[PDB]
C-alpha cells in the first residue's frame, strides 16, 4: 500500500487501463471455434456451479436476479474467469443491506482505473462509445473483481486460454486443414491419356461423346468396378493415386487437443480426447478434476464473495465449498470413513468428532 | 431576463407517420439464407 | 502497379557511332550512314531485352509508377532497380485532385532493393478508389559512358547478334551475353505472403 | 521502460472552476450591473429603481483530438496512453490561457483588455509597469503590489499569480539597493511559493516579458475562469483503416472562457 | 442492470436482434446429416426426459398439451438447446395460475428484442414474414428463455454444434 502510490502514477490515475486487446477474438476463435476449448470451459463452469456452499447471504446467491439462476450465475461468472481472467459482479442496492441484484458484467467491455494509491477507483463498462464509470471511492465498493493470478500485470488476470493461444490456433487450423482438403482436392481415379500420332492431338466431339458414353455406362461406378477396358492405339490409362490418404496433421491435432485440455486443467479422460491412459478408472480422474482445477478455483471465488458480500452486512461471513456430498469425492470419503471406522480402539464419540458428526 | 428561461422540449423525436401496408402481409415470405431462391412451378399439365 | 515511362531515351544518347565500330562495317566510305536508321533499332531492341532480364534501366530516363494499394505496410520496393532522387509521390484522389505529398517518406538506394520505406511507420494513406503514382528517374547514368561496361558489352554482344541474323536462326562463350547479365539479374527466393 | 521528455504539468486546471457538463455547451449567467437602489425621499414617487441586466456567456465545449499511428520490450498501449493523456493535459493549458475563439477554448488573455480605473464589464483590467522593456527601474515590484491591491478585497481571499518560469525568474531577480533579493532573500532559500501571501502558478503558456506582453496575471480563477468539460477520455483501439499502423483515436472534449471579468487582473509591461 | 440500460441503446431498443445466421443450416447438415451428430443429441435428449423430478405443477408437466407428452416435451426442449443454444416455452393461460399449456417453440424462428433497460421486452416468432411479438412487460412473462452459456453474446446460447461446426 505504501508502494501503491508509485505504480499508479506510471499508468496514469483517473484514466482507463485496457490490458489485452485481442481478448474478444480468443473467445470467437478459441471458445466458439473449437470443441476442445469449448468443452473444457463448459466442463468446469458447470462443475463449479454444482458445488454447494456453506455460510441469509446464500438467499441472494440462490436467486440473484430475474432469468439468471444460482447455477446459471456461476456459469456466467467462472465462464468469464476462464475466458478472460477477470470476474465482475455488479450489486444493485435499492435496500441498504444485502443488495438483492447480482449481475455478471462481461470482462470484454470492462476496464480498470488505477486511481491514487494504486488500488482501483473506477471500473468502466464500455459498450459502443458509452461508458458508465462505476465508483470504488466508497465503503461498499459495488463490484467484486476476481483476478486470476497474473505475475506481470497489476490489474487483470491471465486467462488460461491466453496460455494455450498457440495450441488453439494449431487445433483450429489443423481441423480446418482437413475440412478444406475435403473441399479443395481433385483426385481422379485415373486419366485416359490420348496423345495421337503427333505428340499432341485432340479428339473430335463425335469421338468425345463416344468416350463419355462408354465411360459413363460401362466403367464408372461401383457396379462396373473392374471391366477389362480395351485401349487401342494412342489411348492409354494412367491410374492416379492419392498418396497421403488418412492422417493429415492427425497427431499434431491430437497433441494440440491435449495441450488445450492441459491449460484449463481438465484431464484428458473427462473431456473425451484420445490419448494414453494416464488416469485409470474415472474414480481418479473425476476426483483429480475436482481437486486440481475446480475446488481450488471455487474456493478462490467463494473467498471473494465471502468478503465482498460481507461488506454489505455488518458481521463478516465465511463462504467455502462444502467438500462433502459432492459425489466426485467419494473415493476420498470411503478412504477416510473406513480408516477411522476400522480404528476400533478409540470410542464411539471420539470418531464422530473426527468424521464430522454431531456427537451423541 | 430572457436568457434566464429556457424552453421545454418533447420527450421523443417524433416523425411524420407513413403507411405500413406493404404486400408483405399478403404475399408468402420465406426464411432463407442464400444469394438466390428458385421457385418451381408447372406451366402446363400432362396430356390425358 | 503499371510502371510506364514518362520519357523515352533520346536516341542521340545511344552509341550508334561506337556500335558501328563494333560491327566492323567500314572505315572511310563516303556513304557511312546507310545503317544509322537500323543500328539504333537494334540497340533499342537489345537494351530493352536486357532491361527485362535484369530489371535494370541503363539510361536513367524518367518513370511513372502508378499503383493503388501498397504491397507491404510500409516498404514498397520499386521494380526498376538502379534509382536516384524519387521526384514526386503525388497522391491522386478517387477522381481528379492530385496533391503531391512530402508525406515523410524516404528513399533507400540499392541496386538490389530500391525501397521507398516510410519513416512514420506508415506510408501516406490511399484514397479508396484512387491511385498513387510515383515519378522517379531510375538508371545508371545519363550518357552511355556512365554505365557498367560489362553490361554495356552485353548490349553490344546482343545487338550485334540481331544485326547479323534477322530471323530466328539457330547458331558457348566464357562470358557470353548471358554470363555478363547474371550479376545484374534480381535474385529472389520469396514466393510467400510477405 | 521507454522514456520521454518531461514537460510542464501545471495547467491552470487546479485553480479554475472545473464543471462537469454533459450537453453541448455550458451557459453561465452573470448580471452585468447593480440594483441601483437609492435612499428614498419622504415625499417622492419612488418607483422602478433599476434591475441588473443579465448576460449569458456560452462555454462552447469544444473537442480535442490527437491521432497517432502505432506502426515486446515496452508495450505501446500503456505508454502511448501515458503520453497522449499528458499531451491532452498540456495542449488544453495553452487554450485556457491564450486560446482564441475558433474551435478551442478562448483563454483569458484574449478578452479585449482595458486599463484599470476605466474598467468596464466586457474586458479585463491591467496595470502598467513603467518602461516598455521590463519592470520599472526606480522602484521594481511596485507594479506587482499595486497589481495585487488593484483587484478587490472579496476575490483576494483565494487568489493566485499566474506566470511562466522565466517571468518568476525576472521576479526573483528583483533586488534592493544593496542587492539582497526582495523575494526569497538568500541564495539558499528556493522558490518560496507564497508571493505577496498568495500562491504562484508557473504556467508556461503565459507570454514572457516583452514590449507590451501581459506576462503576469493575478486572480481568483474559481470565480474568474470556468473550465467546463467531460471527465472521460475516448479510447478507440482501432483494428481497421491501416493494417500497418493501429492509428489509435483518443479525444477529450473541453471548453472554457472567463465567467467573471472582475477576478483577473493583468500586468502590462508598458507605460 | 445499470450496465444493461447502456447496452440496449447500443444495439437498438424496440428492434429485433437475430444472432446466429447459420443455425438453420447446421441442423440439416449436422443433425439430419451425420449419424454422430444425430445420435449425440438423441442420446442426451432422451436421457433428460427419463430423469424424474421433485416438486400440482408437475401435473402440467406430465400432460402439457395434446399430442406432446411429458417425455416428448423435454426431448423437444433439450433438442432445441443442444441444437441452437436456446429453449423456449409458450404458456397459454385461460386461468390465472398454473397455465395448462406448454409449447416448445423452435429457436430458428424466434428473435429477441432488447427493449429499454437491456433485459428483454419482446420475443418475435417469425415464420415466413409473419410475426407475433410476445410481450415481456408484465409479471407472468409468458416465455421462459433457457440460455446456454455464451460469453460474448448477451441474448443467446452457444449451441455446442456451433463449437463442433
Amino acid at each position: 500500500s505504501v508502494t501503491g502510490r508509485i505504480v499508479a502514477m506510471a499508468s496514469g490515475a483517473g484514466r482507463p487501463v485496457w490490458g489485452p486487446r485481442d481478448t474478444v477474438s480468443l473467445m470467437r476463435t478459441g471458445f466458439a471455434g473449437n470443441p476442445v476449448g469449448f468443452r473444457s470451459v463448459k466442463l468446469i463452469a458447470e462443475a463449479t456451479a454444482a458445488v454447494p456452499l456453506i455460510c441469509p447471504v446464500l438467499d441472494l446467491l440462490r436467486r440473484p436476479n430475474a432469468g439468471q439462476g444460482r447455477a446459471e450465475l456461476f456459469e456466467a461468472l467462472i465462464g468469464q474467469i476462464l475466458l478472460s481472467g477477470n470476474g465482475y459482479l455488479e450489486a444493485v442496492c435499492p435496500e441498504p443491506g444485502v443488495p438483492r441484484e447480482l449481475h455478471v458484467l462481461r470482462s470484454d467491455r470492462m476496464a480498470v482505473v488505477p486511481g491514487a494509491d494504486g488500488w482501483p477507483v473506477g471500473y468502466d463498462y464500455t459498450v459502443g462509445g458509452r461508458k458508465h464509470r462505476f465508483d470504488m471511492t466508497g465503503h461498499p465498493d459495488p463490484i467484486c473483481h476476481i483476478k486470476s493470478f497474473h505475475p506481470t500485470d497489476d490489474h487483470y488476470g491471465l486467462s488460461p486460454m491466453q496460455a494455450a493461444a498457440v495450441a488453439l490456433d494449431v487445433h483450429n487450423a489443423a481441423s480446418a486443414w482437413s475440412k478444406a482438403l475435403l473441399d479443395n482436392a481433385a483426385r481422379p481415379s485415373g486419366a485416359i491419356i490420348y496423345k495421337g500420332a503427333d505428340g499432341q492431338g485432340v479428339l473430335a466431339p463425335e469421338q468425345y461423346e463416344r468416350l463419355i458414353f462408354e465411360m459413363e455406362t460401362h466403367h464408372q461406378g461401383a457396379r462396373n468396378a473392374g471391366r477389362p477396358m480395351l485401349l487401342e492405339g494412342g489411348l492409354d490409362w494412367k491410374p492416379m493415386g492419392f498418396s497421403p490418404s488418412d492422417m493429415e496433421f492427425h497427431e499434431t491435432k491430437a497433441a494440440a487437443a491435449r495441450e488445450i485440455a492441459l491449460a484449463f486443467g481438465v484431464p484428458p479422460m473427462l473431456i473425451g480426447i484420445p490419448g494414453d491412459a494416464t488416469y485409470a478408472n474415472y474414480a481418479e480422474a473425476n476426483r483429480a478434476f475436482y481437486r486440481l482445477t475446480v475446488l481450488p478455483l471455487l474456493t478462490r471465488v467463494s473467498a471473494a464473495l465471502a468478503w465482498w458480500l460481507s461488506g454489505y452486512l455488518g458481521a463478516q461471513i465465511e463462504l467455502k465449498p462444502d467438500l462433502d456430498q459432492v459425489p466426485a469425492l467419494a473415493v476420498e470419503r470411503d478412504q477416510l470413513w473406513a480408516r477411522i471406522g476400522a480404528a476400533g480402539f478409540l470410542s464411539n464419540s471420539e470418531k464422530r468428532v473426527l468424521l464430522g458428526l454431531p456427537p451423541t | 431576463g430572457g436568457y434566464l428561461v429556457d424552453p421545454q422540449t418533447s420527450e421523443t423525436i417524433r416523425g411524420v407517420l407513413r403507411s405500413t401496408a406493404s404486400l408483405r402481409q399478403i404475399a408468402s415470405v420465406v426464411n432463407v439464407e442464400a444469394t438466390s431462391f428458385d421457385v418451381l412451378v408447372d406451366k402446363t399439365d400432362m396430356g390425358s | 502497379m503499371m510502371l510506364n515511362e514518362v520519357t523515352a531515351v533520346p536516341g542521340t544518347a545511344l552509341p550508334v557511332a561506337e556500335f558501328r565500330d563494333h560491327l566492323r562495317l567500314g572505315t572511310g566510305f563516303a556513304d557511312l550512314g546507310a545503317e544509322d536508321a537500323a543500328l539504333l533499332s537494334y540497340l533499342r531492341a537489345a537494351i530493352a531485352a536486357i532491361e527485362g532480364r535484369t530489371a535494370k534501366a541503363l539510361i536513367s530516363r524518367g518513370f511513372r509508377l502508378a499503383l493503388t494499394a501498397w504491397r507491404w505496410g510500409d516498404m514498397q520496393t520499386l521494380p526498376i532497380a538502379p534509382v536516384a532522387t524519387v521526384t514526386a509521390l503525388r497522391l491522386v484522389d478517387a477522381a481528379g485532385v492530385e496533391t503531391p505529398v512530402a508525406a515523410g517518406w524516404r528513399l533507400v538506394p540499392d541496386m538490389a532493393r530500391p525501397r521507398i520505406e516510410a519513416l512514420g511507420a506508415m506510408l501516406p494513406m490511399i484514397p479508396t478508389g484512387g491511385r498513387v503514382e510515383i515519378d522517379f528517374t531510375a538508371g545508371f547514368g545519363a550518357s552511355w559512358s556512365a554505365l557498367p561496361v560489362d553490361l554495356a558489352q552485353a548490349v553490344f554482344l546482343l545487338a550485334a547478334q540481331y544485326y547479323e541474323l534477322r530471323h530466328d536462326g539457330a547458331a558457348a562463350m566464357p562470358f557470353g551475353v548471358m554470363a555478363l547479365i547474371e550479376r545484374w539479374r534480381t535474385v529472389r527466393v520469396l514466393g510467400g505472403r510477405p | 521502460t521507454i522514456r520521454g521528455v518531461l514537460r510542464s504539468t501545471a495547467s491552470l486546471r487546479q485553480i479554475a472552476s472545473v464543471v462537469n457538463v454533459e450537453a453541448t455547451s455550458f451557459d453561465v449567467l452573470v448580471d452585468k450591473t447593480d440594483m441601483g437602489s437609492g435612499w428614498a425621499s419622504e415625499t417622492a414617487a419612488l418607483s422602478e429603481t433599476a434591475t441588473p441586466q443579465i448576460d449569458r456567456i456560452t462555454i462552447p465545449l469544444h473537442e480535442l483530438a490527437a491521432m497517432p499511428k502505432a506502426s515486446s520490450a515496452f508495450d505501446i498501449e500503456t505508454w502511448l496512453a501515458n503520453r497522449i493523456a499528458d499531451k491532452f493535459a498540456r495542449a488544453e493549458a495553452a487554450a485556457f490561457i491564450s486560446g482564441d475563439g475558433v474551435d478551442k477554448p478562448t483563454g483569458f488573455l484574449t478578452k479585449t483588455k482595458v486599463a484599470n480605473g476605466a474598467w468596464a464589464w466586457g474586458s479585463l483590467g491591467y496595470v502598467a509597469t513603467g518602461a516598455a522593456g521590463d519592470f520599472a527601474a526606480v522602484n521594481a515590484s511596485d507594479a506587482v503590489v499595486d497589481l495585487v491591491y488593484a483587484l478587490g478585497a472579496e476575490y483576494r481571499a483565494n487568489a493566485s499569480f499566474v506566470m511562466n518560469s522565466k517571468t518568476a525568474g525576472a521576479v526573483r531577480k528583483m533586488k534592493d539597493a544593496d542587492g539582497r533579493f526582495l523575494w526569497a532573500d538568500s541564495l539558499a532559500a528556493g522558490e518560496p511559493a507564497r508571493l505577496m501571501g498568495y500562491p504562484v502558478l508557473i504556467a508556461e503558456d503565459m507570454p514572457d516579458i516583452a514590449a507590451n506582453a501581459y506576462a503576469i496575471a493575478f486572480g481568483d480563477f474559481g470565480n474568474g475562469y470556468t473550465i467546463a468539460e467531460r471527465p472521460d477520455l475516448r479510447v478507440l483501439r482501432d483494428p481497421f483503416s491501416a493494417k500497418p499502423h493501429v492509428l489509435f483515436y483518443a479525444s477529450k472534449r473541453v471548453g472554457g472562457d472567463v465567467s467573471d471579468f472582475a477576478a483577473i487582473k493583468l500586468l502590462k509591461f508598458a507605460a
